[PDB]
RNA sequence: GGUGAAAUUCUUGGAUUUAUUGAAGACUAACUACUGCGAAAGCAUUUGCCAAGGACGUUUUCAUUAAUCAAGAACGAAAGUUAGGGGAUCGAAGAUGAUCAGAUACCGUCGUAGUCUUAACCAUAAACUAUGCCGACUAGGGAUCGGGUGGUGUUUUUUUAAUGACCCACUCGGCACCUUACGAGAAAUCAAAGUCUUUGGGUUCUGGGGGGAGUAUGGUCGCAAGGCUGAAACUUAAAGGAAUUGAGGUUUCCGUAGGUGAACCUGCGGAAGGAUCAUUA
């Protein structure tokens, strides 16, 4: 439990949220309340979700007598299990343990929000803001570059919190792409998992393990199952034949010597299409 | 219905055994009534019972466990306490069966187990009511089942590399928790 | 609800004529009902028994004999030799510090088609006037001792069948032969043939079994 | 001299204790009761009390089936583990002695390796 | 099964256990020592083959051919990279169990790469004796490894003759050990860390407060990972260090690889800069 005690960076967080007076705000993790009241002042409706009933009671006690009392809604329960209402923008000051999944929760939401101001860890913010070719470009970086757009805003020091933690915090701004890309999500996630199981090997060496070949063989059996074609002869299992098929794919993508951490977006998209025309799928 | 138990003794335990021999064969025949032989040709001890003695096979088993505890290197009074009670058991394990330490690491681990003048080991002797004897690399713990379990937990946690201050605090905690129940 | 223990019967397992105590013990088999005979189920068992129970005297208490099972008739099932092993505590008593452990093994087919492997062990000692604590052996002595042990073992087992082999293994004259052969190379206390085992077998040969068995 | 012989395996692991009486061979087993089927707490199946109870029950079963003499062999879980029987096996042996059953040829048969494959823990040991 | 207490998991198509047999790959327990070998990393089943090496012994040869070493080169733990191989165990990543103030007693099952090998790379470790190499001198003792010398000393020959083993004495070359100060040091301590304010045997490499930082730029090598070289601006003067005596978690690290709650966790290998009691000799 940490409390943002700095009364100076909070105004910058407020003004960098880009709130017009006709927005709906999902203000997740209100904290003490140094940030929520200005959002009530400059937005027509704010819906905040709180896990502590005592702190929600304190927050709804703080708004008594204030003219923005009737524009605040308070939801209870865990964030990853409730159904969110309609909201235009998002502001997150959550504990860091829910950092990794919930950004994908901002991805999979129907009618996704326009802008979100997120307070994350320094390592997590550097991993999200990681260009290809650097030392921090990972699967999460490629996923957030696919389904969103990220921009760091300012640094947050250690001595700006009560108590001052060991790590440094960061403020990032995320926008969901409107419209979203028409690539299929779980195939992309499986492809990135396979190619980013090791950041520094080549793609051809990354397609030599037993489990990846077995799951691709199962996917090929499933594809031939709903496409209704009989499996031809093979020396052992048929995936060995698919091995040369995979080999043939690595003769036009030219990615058998390139590496996952040093490849940009277009090479991954071309490689995914390369499995797409040869009837190889990940999910 | 004579029953015989053959117990083999290491040669390096032979010389203390004789120095305690006159201490051990009279009690074995005055409160236990089992006939004893020391066969130096095969370097062993024969424990035999006959129905002319006390009708008690558990007496023979207790004598066998007593001399098995003695031949591992335990003290005489601890083996006598094993004879008098029915609860005392002997855990036996090694340093390498917990975590592989080789070379000077094994020597440092044994020195951590013993400590200065053995006193850290003696601390366990004051905190678990057990009896720990150290071989060259094997260790043996004698006592009650929960007592040897907690002594094993302490000595295993100390083997891995934990400082003696942490196990001192753990021994104080378990001495406070065990004396009240 | 079934209680198969009342269904099962007992059988008496016996030892060959080489050992003095040719009665081993008792086992239990199910009934020879339909589609499952009792004779075929008694062709793969291997019993084990200490040699002191087969010879009476306690000087062979550290050896144990594994016996096969060969032919059952008239509530009596007759066996054959399958192997000899040492008890583990005997090895833990024999192997002590400040001495050299010499081990040898030889695979030999006998006069009949009994392919066997033989394991022999030896240790070093001090000859009663030695102030030196350890008395190890140089590797040249160890290699020569291993060569002599191997040639002695293959000479002993190559020119004979298993019957006289085990009737020589009972009084352990091979240890005396090895000690006398290697007495001019190093002292070498405590020689034992620690393990023998069958590896390859000929056909059933009921005539040899009836020659070996058929007593009582 | 009408003595019927069998053998008895005492498998004393960390969290269980198996008693297993058979004939001279390992074929055609007679009785096998563990510490888990004599107590219901999920914690005292490794306790010597449950081992002694199981040994008493298997001794009654062995007495009623007919075998009146056992050659007992004791072992731990062996392999790359402790390779020495714990208190459960000793308690089971003492309870078999309490049964009055004939016992001979004390021998341990724990599987010792000749520096076999790696054990669990991964260079830091089991944080026990 | 498992753990402090659970759960996932397999199981009346028989789990676990017992008995016989087989296959696979990995590793060489006990013997194992303040023992041995190698330039270091490192090296442990048997036997055979090939080449190599130290020490000893020599009334053998040549007669300075030598020592240290910029350039340049060979080898170089583990991890890591590109292909081929089989892939048992263990097992980063991952999939899943419950998170119970207390996890003190932060785990479970399956398991990819890897672990093993062939052909190419890389060139780093607490790669440590934290002690360059060659040469000489200086103090007492007991063990021990290899060679050599002497013993009308011992034992096994089946005749007490060679040898082998043991004992005693000496000697050369090693691995170390115990005490002490002729001395040295700031001290812990040191037979060198001595032969030094009374200072010189030869030679190579390095250092000249701590962050910033082995970071930035440039060069070179490497498929990459990264290796070699290598700053400055700004900042501290109650600043950095070496040895000794007067709410939770708590072994400290190094090379390497991967992943994120709370700058942590885990896999391989290495170090102590960590506290040896009891028995025997």
């Amino acid at each position: 439990q940490h409390i943002l005690k700095n009364p100076l960076v909070a105004q910058g967080i407020v003004d960098k949220a880009q709130i017009r007076p006709s927005d709906v705000v999902l203000e997740v993790g209100p904290g003490t309340g140094n940030l929520t009241v200005r959002i009530l002042e400059q937005a027509k409706n704010v819906v905040a979700v709180e896990m502590d009933p005592r702190m929600a009671a304190e927050l709804t006690k703080r708004v008594r007598g204030t003219p923005v009392e009737k524009k605040l809604e308070i939801m209870l329960g865990d964030f990853m299990k409730t159904e969110l209402p309609y909201f235009d923008i998002c502001i997150s000051n959550t504990p860091y343990q829910i950092s990794s999944p919930l950004v994908f929760k901002l991805i999979n939401q129907p009618r996704p929000p326009r802008v979100s101001i997120l307070m994350f860890q320094r390592e997590f913010a550097l991993r999200l803001l990681a260009r290809p070719g650097d030392s921090l470009y990972c699967r999460l970086s490629a996923n957030v570059q696919m389904w969103a757009n990220v921009t760091h805003i300012m640094k947050v020091g250690k001595n700006n919190f009560r108590p001052p933690p060991q790590v440094e915090s960061s403020v990032v701004r995320l926008e969901i792409k409107n419209p979203r890309p028409q690539v299929d999500y779980n195939e992309w996630d499986g492809l990135l998992r396979i190619v980013f199981v090791r950041k520094n090997r080549t793609i051809s060496a990354g397609f030599k393990s037993t489990t990846v070949m077995d799951i691709l063989e199962k996917n090929y059996k499933t594809f031939l199952a709903m496409n209704n074609e009989m499996v031809d002869d093979t020396k052992g299992s048929m995936h060995d034949v698919v091995k040369e098929k995979i080999d043939t794919v690595l003769k036009e993508t030219d990615l058998g010597d390139k590496r996952a951490g040093k490849c940009d977006q277009n090479d991954f998209l071309r490689l995914l299409y390369a499995f797409h025309q040869v009837g190889i799928h990940f999910s | 219905k004579f029953e015989s138990r053959k117990i083999m003794v290491p040669p390096h335990r032979m010389t203390p055994l004789r120095n305690s021999w006159t201490k051990i064969y009279p009690p074995l025949v005055e409160h236990l009534k089992l006939q004893v032989r020391m066969n130096l040709k095969t370097k062993s001890v024969e424990l035999r019972t006959n129905p002319k003695f006390t009708t008690d096979p558990g007496a023979l088993q207790k004598g066998a466990d007593f001399i098995k505890a003695f031949t591992l290197g335990f003290d005489l009074d601890d083996s006598i306490a094993l004879l008098r009670l029915d609860d005392l058991y002997i855990e036996t394990f090694e340093v390498k069966d917990v975590k592989t330490l080789t070379g000077d690491h094994l020597s440092r681990a044994i020195g951590r187990i013993a400590g200065k003048d053995g006193k850290t080991k003696f601390a366990i002797e004051n905190a678990t009511r057990t009896r720990i004897v150290l071989a060259d690399s094997k260790i043996h713990i004698l006592g009650g089942f929960t007592h040897i379990r907690m002594a094993r937990e302490s000595v295993v946690s100390l083997i891995l590399g934990s400082p003696p201050g942490k196990v001192y605090g753990n021994l104080r905690t378990v001495a406070s928790r065990l004396k009240e129940r | 609800v079934v209680d198969p223990f009342t269904r099962k019967e007992w059988f008496d397992i016996k030892a060959p004529s080489t050992f003095e105590n040719r009665n081993v013990g008792k086992t239990l088999v199910n009934k020879s009902t339909g589609l499952k005979s009792a004779s075929d189920a008694l062709k793969g068992r291997v019993v084990e028994v200490c040699l002191a129970d087969l010879q009476g005297s306690e000087d062979h208490s550290f050896r144990k004999i594994k016996l096969r099972v060969d032919e059952v008739q008239g509530k009596n099932l007759l066996t054959n030799f399958h192997g000899m092993d040492f008890t583990t505590d005997k090895l833990r008593s024999m192997v002590r510090k400040w001495q050299t452990l010499i081990e040898a093994n030889v695979t030999v087919k006998t006069s009949d088609d009994y392919v066997l492997r033989i394991f022999a062990i030896a240790f070093t000692r001090k000859q009663a006037n030695q102030v030196k604590r350890h008395s190890y052996a140089q590797s040249s002595h160890i290699r020569a001792i291993r060569k002599v042990i191997s040639e002695i073992l293959t000479k002993e087992v190559q020119g004979s069948t298993l019957a006289q082999l085990t009737s020589k293994l009972i009084p352990e004259v091979i240890n005396k032969e090895i000690e006398n052969a290697t007495k001019d190379i190093f002292p070498l206390q405590n020689i034992h043939v620690r393990k023998v085992k069958l590896l390859k077998q000929p056909k059933f040969d009921v005539g040899a079994l009836m020659a070996l068995h058929g007593e009582g | 001299n009408s003595q019927v012989f069998g053998v008895a395996r005492i498998y004393a692991s960390f969290n269980d204790t198996f008693v297993h009486v058979t004939d001279l061979s390992g074929k055609e087993t007679i009785a096998r009761v563990t510490g888990g089927m004599k107590v219901k707490a999920d914690r005292d199946e490794s306790s010597p009390y449950a081992a002694m109870l199981a040994a008493q029950d298997v001794a009654a079963k062995c007495k009623e089936v007919g075998i009146t003499a056992v050659h007992v062999k004791i072992r731990a879980t062996g392999g790359t583990r402790t390779k020495t029987p714990g208190p459960g096996g000793q308690a089971a042996l003492r309870a078999l002695a309490r049964s009055g059953l004939r016992i001979g040829r004390i021998e341990d048969v724990t599987p010792v390796p000749s520096d076999s494959t790696r054990k669990k823990g991964g260079r830091r040991g089991r944080r026990l």
